[PDB]
């Protein structure tokens, strides 16, 4: 989509991976903001907005 | 209420652990009061800040 | 300390910073006192295909 009509897809319950997501060479920028890449697969959050 | 003297030296000790009990709950500028839900979602090169 | 690393993972030589270089290949501690100098080199070692 565009920037000014950007999707919001709402994740729900679910056992998120962020394994795989940060250890593979295709992502140019992974800038995290708040949290560390390295911490998110210990930590449960409530929502999280895409 | 003629013990008086007595009893406002016991609710200002009160008083003033309370207030220094409270202030364990602020922010000072951080992200999180709790310094365990700080070391759970940072790093040290960005936690010591 | 002589080494050669490609591009972007050159800039990825920092105290307290994450990536690819960092991780594996060669840390920096967050207490570097030091300097980092890198040059570009390709008509040096940049060979056919």
């Amino acid at each position: 989509a565009s920037v000014y009509a950007w999707n919001r897809k709402r994740i729900s319950n679910c056992v998120a991976d962020y394994s795989v997501l940060y250890n593979s060479a295709s992502f140019s920028t992974f800038k995290c903001y708040g949290v560390s890449p390295t911490k998110l697969n210990d930590l449960c959050f409530t929502n999280v907005y895409a | 209420s003629a013990l008086g003297k007595l009893q406002d030296v016991v609710n200002q000790n009160a008083q003033a652990l309370n207030t220094l009990v409270k202030q364990l709950s602020s922010n000072f500028g951080a992200i999180s009061s709790v310094l365990n839900d700080i070391l759970s979602r940072l790093d040290p090169p960005e936690a010591e800040v | 300390d002589s080494f050669v690393i490609r591009g972007d993972e050159v800039r990825q030589i920092a105290p307290g910073q994450t990536g690819k270089i960092a991780d594996y290949n060669y840390k920096l501690p967050d207490d570097f006192t030091g300097c980092v100098i890198a040059w570009n080199s390709n008509n040096l070692d940049s060979k056919v295909g």
